[PDB]
RNA sequence: GCCGGCAGUCGGCAGAGCGAGAAAGAGAGUGGCGCGGACGCUACGCCGCGACGAGUAGGAGGGCCGCUGCGGUGAGCCUUG
RNA sequence: UGCGAGUGCCUAGUGGGCCACUUUUGGUAAGCAGAACUGGCGCUGCGGGAUGAACCGAACGCCGGGUUAAGGCGCCCGAUG
RNA sequence: AACACGGACCAAGGAGUCUAACACGUGCGCGAGUCGGGGGCUCGCACGAAAGCCGCCGUGGCGCAAUGAAGGUGAAGGCCGGCGCGCUCGCCGGCCGAGGUGGGAUCCCGAGGCAGUCCGCCGAGGGCGCACCACCGGCCCGUCUCGCCCGCCGCGCCGGGGA
RNA sequence: AAGAGGGCGUGAAACCGUUAAGAGGUAAACGGGUGGGGUCCGCGCAGUCCGCCCGGAGGAUUCAACCCGGCGGCGCGGUCC
């Protein structure tokens, strides 16, 4: 919409909304991030830290399929099965468990971010975490690994 | 005219001027709202009227056709605000109005 | 509803028309002629209308009929009014009053069956 | 209230809005100086009151 | 669902028949008519060729 | 250019919202007459014919 | 002349919702007529919120409305909200509730009225509680955006924890120098 | 700018007010002839007070200011122009 | 003593200034160059100083009545004829 | 106004557009999910090179987890009772279950009054306290210092834990 | 229809010719305020009606109240089917 544009209630001002004393020049200061040392130096240091120099080891052929670690917490764990899944459980004078298969669903560790509720399960992942493991102890569950 | 089978009344309604056939499984928004504006007196047949409720269903029922998709909550239920405003209940609590004129 | 179709109409209605300053609008059953939420011949429960009868004598008057809507060929119902201009004014006086038919277009109804009655008759010496 | 200053001034003087005063009928003397070499600025300790009825 | 009438089936000259269909639930759907305005708006410019 | 954006995508639930309200409108005649159609002699807004 | 600093003359509060939707308007409509009639402040907050962007009304996560609500005194107490309600995942039981909004998402919707509880829009609130007695008025995390983040103290500006506008994180994109003690200086 | 006012046109289903110095109701109970009443409220509307009104570069808002074409719409106009 | 306050986002234009009471540097001096506070022109029309950047008064929506500031009241030119 | 520049006049044309990347604000839909990109399926395409649909409905992009150069690691504790030294430490079972302080729009109780009951309304005072701000705490990752404890399929230049 | 006459659908402005009116020694032109003179407009030139009541002059196949038929609204019919 072109109607609703700012140049079209410009029209008639001399300027154009672009300065009278300063006017709106090619170039004033340079094509892209034309100096980032000089004469652009205070906007790149307060506004864009570390940008300059560099840092760490270089990783030539770095493919992503070797770093894949998605994660998930104990607070949305339950979300993982069905609801009757988990109502089916403190039942039947048992101690049922279920099974909850991490990689199954798509990922691979499994993090204790969360308060887990109190029935006992148990986990099928790749990768766990120590503080993910005293939850599931806690609770009473146990972990299992799978490859 | 909303048609759900093609027999021949695509091939009917064709040369009167101004009549549109829509398909029940593929109605158009550009012809049931022409212009921007929701009025258009639409025909019906009953094959088509009762397919309504097999595409979208109810707000207690899913599509059945779609695969993940119900009717939108209504905002508000009461729309009639005349009825609203002179409920009992809100006209108990409301103060006694000010309709006196003050002027300079 | 009533509130709810009124904030559709009020502004891309066929009946609409602005032009040069005023606002009117030009739908059946709408005394007035006024393009406001009051005086709409459509949105409303309850509908009254006064126009010119067929053959030039007298004024159909048109009610609403709540008992069923979406079926506009019932919908309306039409009666004809053609007395000696004072009775005139007084039946149509008592179909809003005495029945309680939506009655802040009682006085505005007769003020248009008034002015009818002066386009039905001789006009210039 | 106000010509008797009492214990509740404050709020005597908040609720009165600035006078808007009228130019001066008759004219000033002069509008620069002070009151003390021929002109009106200043003090009026006293002369105020013939000054009040030209504003008014 | 809301409170939803019955509708009735006219035959092919006028004379409704007994066959009675209760109004869908889509016909209770609510009315924005700026979303309509902004669907319609958007959609019909699908539909245009370029001109260069 | 021959490569303007003419063409404007929008979101399913929302294309399938307006219809929903297009729906919704067929009824309340209050609404088809503001579009202009002369709907005064028809028994019944939502016409259901037969399948003939 | 009178010396009046005209800068601040107009206030910049809201009158009319930005909305061009009638459903949001005869809301604000029933409740334009109850600020300015009723005694009950209650309505005017609700009316100053009915007229806030979407950005502005942020939606209100259910486990902490189960979590406002379970505090002690508002037991039969019903829950107004102005944004949306929305699902909490990470909460296994929820309790009986009264809950008022626009609008409620589907999973949230359904999770309620299985636990017993109801939920009310604004045009049967006003028939309930046309005052607003017996309410409580809550509202989701104002700073919960990612935008905010973004806000405050520039960064490289020492003492300050603002996150950088960068296209994409990784190592030699950032923390160089500017951030490395090693590298130049650090803030 | 006013915590501005107006859904109260609540009419033989009626009693027409809440400009008035003072925190709250022209509230329910229980014992001792003549058919009558001007306007209105596109609530994105109507109405009432108080203050103010300069302006370059610049910014914002309203245009029922204007041109071209498109979807609707005016049972629109037009060789009696 | 007077005034409703606090707070968060983007953001144009500007980055050649000049003059004046007072203080003051270099220079014999300058409508010269360079500093401090405050006010103006820039961006500002109006009455007056005959004329006019910055001087005095005074800041501006369109009008009627009345009254003034600074200036003035032999004629031009309103007013001491 | 200039002894600064352009302008003899008139008619037509004539200059902040488009794409991509973004940041903010605003409107809508869904919502810890969101999206259909691309592809495929309906009817031959007038309108239609439009529309509708998808165990392709999520392959994938973004977000829900960050911190490290990296090997890697990865977001909660408290109360009560018992077992060893009250050793503020290790081991066993229940409870609260996501902190506290101050300011906090709203809402609740509310002394009293507008012989005696109910509907409201106001109300000194007392509160759980939305959002948000400040502070003190708590937790995760990298790093520094002080030390002890625990475990084993491989007792080690092992791994984990504390302040 | 040449008021469409071979570069001929209409034929603007700059510019020029002619007619009517007016004016003319401080270049012309402009703003505010009037006055005068013109071409046309108000088809003006015994000056607007609208309701109630009173008086006398005239006319209907007519008013109120009843009977039948049809239509419509309401019904806390305290709680019809």
């Amino acid at each position: 919409p072109s109607r609703l544009r700012k140049t079209r209630k410009l029209r008639g001002h001399v300027s154009h909304g672009h300065g009278r004393i300063g006017k709106h020049r090619k170039h004033p200061g340079g094509r892209g991030n034309a100096g980032g040392m000089h004469h652009h130096r205070i906007n790149f240091d307060k506004y864009h830290p570390g940008y300059f120099g560099k840092v760490g080891m270089r990783h030539y052929h770095l493919k992503r399929n070797q770093s894949f670690c998605p994660t998930v917490n104990l607070d949305k764990l339950w979300t993982l099965v069905s609801e009757q899944t988990r109502v089916n459980a403190a039942k039947n004078k048992t101690g049922a468990a279920p099974i909850i298969d991490v990689v199954r669903s798509g990922y691979y560790k499994v993090l204790g971010k969360g308060k887990l509720p109190k029935q006992p399960v148990i986990v099928k992942a790749k990768f766990f975490s120590r503080r993910a493991e005293e939850k599931i102890k806690g609770v009473g569950g146990a972990c299992v690994l799978v490859a | 005219v909303i048609y759900n089978e093609d027999n021949g009344i695509v091939k009917a309604f064709r040369n009167i001027p101004g009549i549109t056939l829509l398909n029940v499984t593929k109605l158009n928004i550009l012809k049931l709202a022409p212009g921007g504006h929701v009025g258009r007196f639409c025909i019906w047949t009953e094959s088509a009227f009762r397919k309504l409720d097999d595409l979208y269903g109810t707000w207690r029922k899913a599509a059945s056709l779609k695969s993940n998709y119900n009717l939108p909550m209504h905002k508000m239920l009461n729309t009639d605000l005349s009825r609203i405003l002179k409920s009992p209940e809100i006209q108990r609590a409301l103060r006694a109005p000010r309709k006196k004129i003050h002027r300079r | 509803s009533a509130h709810l179709q009124w904030m559709v109409v009020r502004n891309c209605s066929s009946f609409l028309i602005k032009r040069n300053k005023q606002t009117y609008s030009t739908e059946p059953n709408n005394l007035k002629a006024r393009n406001s939420f009051r005086y709409n011949g459509l949105i409303h429960r309850k509908t009254v209308g006064v126009e010119p009868a067929a053959d030039g004598k007298g004024v159909v008057v048109v009610m609403k009929r709540r008992s069923g809507q979406r079926k506009p060929a019932t919908s309306y119902v039409r009666t004809t009014i053609n007395k000696n201009a004072r009775a005139t004014l007084s039946s149509i006086r008592h179909m809003i009053r005495k029945n309680k038919y939506h009655p802040d277009l009682r006085m505005a109804a007769i003020r248009r069956a008034s002015a009818i009655l002066r386009s039905q008759k001789p006009v210039m010496v | 209230e106000i010509y008797t200053v009492g214990k509740r001034f404050k709020e005597a003087n908040n609720f009165l809005w600035p006078f808007k005063l009228s130019s001066p009928r008759g004219g000033m003397k002069k509008k620069t100086t002070h009151f003390v070499e021929g002109e009106d600025a200043g003090n009026r300790e006293d002369q105020i009151n013939r000054l009040i009825r030209r504003m008014n | 669902a809301c409170a939803r009438p019955l509708i009735s089936v006219y035959s092919e000259k006028g004379e409704s028949s007994g066959k009675n269909v209760t109004l869908p639930a889509v016909f209770k759907a609510p009315i924005r008519p700026d979303i309509v305005n902004f669907v319609h708006t958007n959609l019909r410019k699908n539909n245009r060729q370029p001109y260069a | 250019k021959t490569w303007r954006r003419w063409h404007r995508r929008v979101n399913t639930t929302q294309k399938r919202y307006a219809i929903c309200s297009a729906l919704a409108a067929s009824a309340l005649p209050a609404l088809v007459m503001s579009k202009g159609h002369r709907i005064e002699e028809v028994p019944e807004l939502p016409l259901v014919v037969e399948d003939k | 002349g009178v010396d009046i600093r005209h800068n601040k003359d107009r206030k910049v509060r809201r009158k009319e919702p930005k909305s061009q939707d009638i459903y949001l308007r005869l809301l604000v409509k029933l409740y334009r007529f109850l600020a300015r009639r009723t005694n009950s402040t209650f309505n005017q907050v609700v009316l100053k919120r009915l007229f806030m962007s979407r950005t502005n009304r942020p939606p209100l996560s259910l486990s902490r409305m189960i979590r406002k609500m379970k505090l002690p005194g508002r037991e039969g107490k019903t829950a107004v909200v102005v944004g949306t309600i929305t699902d909490d995942v990470r909460v296994q039981e929820v309790p009986k509730l009264k809950v008022c909004a626009l609008r409620v998402s589907s999973r949230a919707r359904s999770r309620i009225l299985k636990a017993g509880g109801k939920i009310l829009t604004f045009d049967q609130l006003a028939l309930d509680s046309p005052k607003g007695c017996g309410t409580v008025l809550l509202s989701g995390p104002r700073k919960g955006r990612e935008v905010y983040r973004h806000f405050g103290k520039a960064p490289g500006t020492p003492h300050s924890h603002t996150k950088p506008y960068v296209r994409s994180k990784g190592r030699k994109f950032e923390r160089a120098r500017g951030r490395r003690a090693s590298r130049g200086y650090k803030n």
